[PDB]
């Protein structure tokens, strides 16, 4: 519910959740690490909001609230890290991910600017006609899971590592938060980008230059980070490893493929409908968490009130 | 001449019918209206010679940093009808520009600075208001049927023809246009549609001018003259040309042709009245955009958040749209309004809330002309004897009331009339 | 500089206060667009100034 | 005016590492968000979003 | 030529023959096609602003539109137009040609209709006509039918 407003949005999912909570939790390690307890509630937390956040984003219709879900994937993400007295790496991932969530927040923002509507139902082909908000949602994407020459990849390798030589079924879900985290944006951009063009963005001309000077600047600094820890050894990953380093790629290129084929393919209703209907309708509704508030605490707090 | 059917608004059509006047017609009812026409006319005055700089010089500008500095000679631009050589000869006053306008783009609210000092310290005429509507004419798709011309085999090729001559000089641009043709090809259609806006408005400024010059003299006594002088100039106006012309270094493209046969009443008087009176796509600090909350609708025929549908409580806060407007028209205002003003509701404090009641006040009458010259057009006078010409126009009255009514998305619930025929509504 | 970089948590809060100067019932005429432009030169130099400290800290 | 009051929120907050002064700002960022989501309050689902954003944010807090 | 000269000598038509002058429409109209054409009748313009024609007049081709609006391609009498209820115009149109005893088009009534000439049927109206609006751009509830 904090989509109401855009641009702080850009912000706060961006700069705030980023660096708010997961930097008091990662300063924090020290105490943490003296209950072994506290640390397996933290991972089972982090991996309970990681694939809930990522099944949800992938079962959203508003463009605005199918990448806050996936910020709290991601945020879920820093808390599994942290989990596993790993604060360096979290340090290390809130950077990349906080540019790439703005290039993300600021392309949807200039489609939304100009396409008045959010649904993703009512926006089409952007592509032939609005490349730049495009190419920038596609390098934020690439930013954030996979590809790495891309910088997000270096700091989600070492917690392959360090949840496998640990605990592995952790690994487990950090690779398959992997998948599904790359099945929503390619969802995103299949729909908000490609297919046949809708009555809503019949007409969608390319914004002014200032909302994509930034976009685009913000567009650089991703594509600069991986060699910006290249000329400064900075070195995130010591032991390559490449057996695991060609898992993550295999598994967000394979969510991001499946993604591009049930929306780029016209081999099924494009309202797509689950097998399921009961679950396609609960994921939507982010489990009717609101019936859940309004249920156990609201509930009480207001009826003894 | 006919029997009372059926309607709650019914009360309204039997003053369509017999005359006009979609509001009242009080004398208190008049000095408003006509402080508002002569307080919107001058940034309008300003608004079709902006729109025209954006539409011809600013032809696709990637970085147009300035674009709210239109050059020299477009003040002088001669506005085609209000002076010696004229059109159409409305407006008897000089046909160059307004003293008025000038004097605030001169010295501003407040004193004699550069043009740029004047906008970097906001004191401007806010012309984002009118790219804006602009911008709000298309993606409704209502241009009229010049959007159906503005597709293909003739725009196209005038478009690319007209862009490689404007991004000759740096090559970083021409070759972006080779990779992605259609990204500077929606542009053009952007400045055209803006070409299209700025040339309504250099109608409705003269009869802006004149109207108010018109009270002055005497001659408009009651709401009907007012409404009947608006579509008197509407059926004069009717056939002037629309044109897009974008002029590069000693060079002009003829983008969309004159001999093509788009005229100000098919093309820029009817598609600007549903797109900007009626559909203005959804305020940003009203609605929530959720696609859950099925609040905003999913067709563009439901967009009821034009003037004539807005809530004028909330101007001058965050996320509303027409207060750029209200400020705007707040300093080019007439004595006699601001005395009638500063006796109210707050005084001289809340001045921009019941200044846009007044323009919703004012931008009904319009309307109502815009329904009377529909009528006289396609229907039949009220003069008519017999009794199936007359079912015809109150057919067509009740069709064009219907539209106020159509309970989809509290469409009933916003639609300021019967609220602007309260006279506490101010 | 790096040794007044604690000033950078200021330079916005002396935007935060500035900035309220053009809210619709203080200035009423001409409002809303400097207040906008200090806070982006405000941003841009606290940026600045975190950008020498770092290089002074390498 | 709040988005002035995070870039200085967030720096006070990166700076000072008293677990003590690490929440004091992390309570007046709580405050500025309920007060940023409900930038334009004339719409009826953000003075119900921003409700539930301070609450909520403001629990944990 | 043929209906150019027809709307010349005999009846006034004063007006629209200085219209179709000035527009280009002088070549077409006589050219070996029915195209069945009405005209307004020095009358239909005079219950117009004058404002209207002087700035019509000054414009040749939206003019020329609207006169083409009022040619229709084909050969139709009285009961062929009440058969068909609605005929495409040049420049596409809807035309609701009604009436009973008078054939009424749009919003005029036939004064004098199956005017034979060499190259097409003519007819005389009242009112002068003008085009639909397309709802889907321009303005929305201005199609309402004449008759029930
Ligand atoms: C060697 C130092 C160095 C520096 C300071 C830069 C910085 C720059 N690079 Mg190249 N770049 C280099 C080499 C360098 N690069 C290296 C070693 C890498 C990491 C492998 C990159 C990664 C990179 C990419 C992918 C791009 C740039 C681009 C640019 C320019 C962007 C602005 C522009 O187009 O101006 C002129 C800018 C000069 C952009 C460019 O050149 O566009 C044509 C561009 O797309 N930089
Ligand atoms: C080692 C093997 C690797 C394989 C890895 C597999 C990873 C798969 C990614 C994860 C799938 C996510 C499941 C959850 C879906 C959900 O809950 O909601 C369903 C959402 C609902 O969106 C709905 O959208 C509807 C409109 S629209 O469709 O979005 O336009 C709207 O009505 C509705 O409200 C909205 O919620 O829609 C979906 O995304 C459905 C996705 C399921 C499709 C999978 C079919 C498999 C195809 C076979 C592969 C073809 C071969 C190609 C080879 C390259
Ligand atoms: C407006 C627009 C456009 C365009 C735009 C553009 C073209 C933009 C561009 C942009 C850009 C082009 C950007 C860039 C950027 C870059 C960057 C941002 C960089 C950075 C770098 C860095 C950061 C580095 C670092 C380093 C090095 C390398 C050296 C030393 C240091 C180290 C790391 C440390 C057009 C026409 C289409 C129209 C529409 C829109
Ligand atoms: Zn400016």
């Amino acid at each position: 519910e904090a989509m109401e407003g855009p641009i702080p949005a850009s912000i706060l999912r961006n700069a705030v959740v980023v660096a708010t909570g997961a930097w008091v939790l990662v300063k924090l390690t020290p105490v943490l690490s003296l209950s072994p307890v506290a640390l397996t509630a933290l991972l089972v937390i982090g991996s309970v909001t990681a694939l809930g956040g990522t099944l949800i984003a992938i079962a959203q219709v508003d463009i605005k609230r199918a990448l806050s879900y996936l910020v709290s994937a991601y945020m879920g993400w820093v808390f599994i890290a942290v989990g596993l007295k790993e604060p360096g790496l979290a340090f290390v991932f809130i950077l990349t991910y906080s540019l790439a969530m703005a290039v993300l927040m600021m392309s949807i923002g200039s489609i939304i600017w100009n396409s008045v509507t959010q649904d993703l139902r009512l926006l089409g082909g952007l592509w032939s006609r609005r490349p730049i908000s495009g190419i920038s949602f596609l390098v934020g994407s690439a930013g954030l899971l996979a590809v790495p020459p891309l910088a997000s990849f270096f700091p989600q390798a070492e917690l392959l590592d360090t949840a496998f030589a640990q605990l592995p079924w952790v690994g487990g879900v950090l690779l398959l938060m992997n998948t599904f985290a790359a099945f929503s944006l390619g969802r995103t951009f299949c729909l908000v980008w490609g297919g046949e063009v809708k009555p809503m963005t019949a007409r969608s001309p390319e914004v002014f230059w200032p909302m994509i000077l930034p976009m685009t600047v913000d567009l650089g600094l991703v594509l600069h980070l991986p060699i910006l820890m290249a000329r400064f050894d900075w070195v995130i990953w010591t032991q390559p490893s490449l057996a695991t380093a060609a898992a993550l790629t295999i598994t967000a290129l394979l969510g991001w493929g499946v993604a591009a084929w049930v929306y780029l393919g016209k081999a099924i209703p494009k309202p797509v409908q689950f097998p399921l209907p009961s679950v396609q309708n609960l994921l939507a509704y982010d489990f009717y968490t609101p019936k859940l508030y309004r249920a156990t605490v609201v509930g009480v707090v207001d009826m003894i009130s | 001449k006919l029997p009372p059917l059926d309607h709650p608004l019914a009360d309204i059509i039997y003053r369509l019918e017999a005359g006009g006047a979609l509001i009242p017609d009080t004398p208190v009812n008049l000095m408003k209206i006509i402080g508002m026409y002569k307080a919107y006319s001058i940034p309008m005055d300003f608004y079709w010679r902006d729109l025209l700089y954006l539409g011809e010089r600013v032809f696709i500008n990637p970085f147009p940093f300035f674009k709210y500095f239109p050059t020299k000679e477009y003040f002088e631009l001669p506005n085609h009808y209000a002076g010696d050589t004229a059109d159409l000869r409305i407006w008897r006053g000089p046909a160059h520009a307004h003293p008025e306008l000038m004097e605030f783009i001169e010295k501003g609210e407040t004193g004699k600075m550069p043009r740029l000092l004047h906008h970097l310290w906001h004191d401007r005429i806010n012309m984002e208001f009118s790219e804006d509507l602009a911008r709000a004419m298309m993606w409704h798709r209502m241009g009229g049927q010049l959007d159906i011309y503005l597709d293909s085999e003739e725009y196209k090729a005038a478009a690319d023809k007209a862009i490689r001559a404007y991004f000759k000089r740096n090559p970083l641009m021409l070759g972006l246009y080779k990779l992605f043709p259609d990204l500077f090809l929606e542009q053009a259609r952007q400045a055209t549609y803006m070409n299209v806006l700025g040339l309504f408005w250099e109608v409705m400024a003269p009869v802006f001018f004149e109207i108010s010059d018109r009270y002055d003299e005497g001659s408009i006594t009651s709401v009907k003259d007012a409404m009947n002088f608006l579509v008197n100039g509407i059926f004069a106006i009717a056939g002037r040309p629309i044109y897009h012309h974008v002029y590069i270094d000693d060079e002009v493209h003829v983008l969309v042709p004159k001999e093509k046969g788009f005229m100000w009443l098919y093309e820029a008087a009817f598609p600007y009245v549903e797109a900007v009176f009626y559909r203005t796509s959804p305020f940003r600090g009203t609605k929530s955009y959720n696609a859950q909350a099925n609040q905003v609708p999913t067709d563009q025929v439901d967009f009821h958040y034009g003037i004539l549908f807005a809530d004028k409580f909330p101007v001058g806060t965050a996320g509303i749209p027409p207060t750029l407007l209200h400020q705007d028209m707040y300093h080019f205002l007439p004595q006699y309004l601001k005395d009638y003003f500063h006796q109210h509701c707050r005084g001289e404090d809340d001045i921009l809330v019941q200044l846009g009641i007044a323009f919703q006040h004012a931008m009904y009458t319009v309307t109502s002309a815009v329904l009377q010259a529909t009528r006289a057009a396609f229907y039949y006078p009220l003069d008519d004897p017999n009794p199936e010409h007359l079912m015809a126009n109150r057919r067509f009255f009740v069709a064009q009331m219907d539209r106020f009514l159509r309970p989809q998305y509290g469409i009933a619930e916003a639609c300021k009339i019967r609220n602007v025929q309260d006279p506490n509504y101010l | 500089f790096a040794d007044t970089v604690w000033l950078i948590p200021f330079y916005s809060l002396a935007g935060m206060v500035l900035s309220l100067i053009w809210s619709p019932g203080i200035t009423r005429k001409t409002g809303p667009r400097p207040a906008g432009y200090l806070n982006i030169l405000l941003t841009f130099f606290s940026f600045v100034h975190a950008l020498l400290a770092t290089v002074a800290i390498a | 005016a709040l988005l002035a009051l995070f870039e200085g929120g967030m720096g006070a907050l990166v700076l000072l590492d008293s677990l003590f002064f690490n929440y004091v700002v992390l309570e007046i960022l709580t405050l500025a968000t309920y007060l940023l989501i409900g930038l334009w309050f004339n719409q009826p689902l953000v003075v119900t979003g921003a409700r539930d954003a301070f609450l909520t944010k403001r629990v944990g807090d | 030529a043929t209906i150019v000269d027809i709307a010349v000598n005999t009846p006034g038509f004063s007006t629209l023959v200085t219209a179709v002058k000035v527009a280009n429409l002088v070549e077409a109209l006589q050219s070996p096609g029915p195209f069945t054409v009405f005209a307004p009748n020095d009358d239909a313009f005079a219950k117009l602003p004058d404002g209207t024609i002087t700035s019509l007049v000054q414009n040749p081709p939206q003019l020329g539109r609207i006169l083409k609006y009022h040619v229709v391609a084909g050969a139709y009498k009285a009961t062929d137009l009440k058969r068909m209820g609605i005929v495409t115009s040049l420049e596409g149109s809807t035309i609701p040609i009604h009436g009973d005893n008078p054939l009424e088009v749009k919003n005029a009534t036939v004064l004098a209709a199956d005017i034979e000439a060499e190259n097409g049927i003519i007819h005389v109206i009242d009112t002068v006509i003008l085009m639909g609006l397309d709802p889907a751009h321009s303005f929305q509830e201005t199609n309402i039918p004449y008759k029930v």
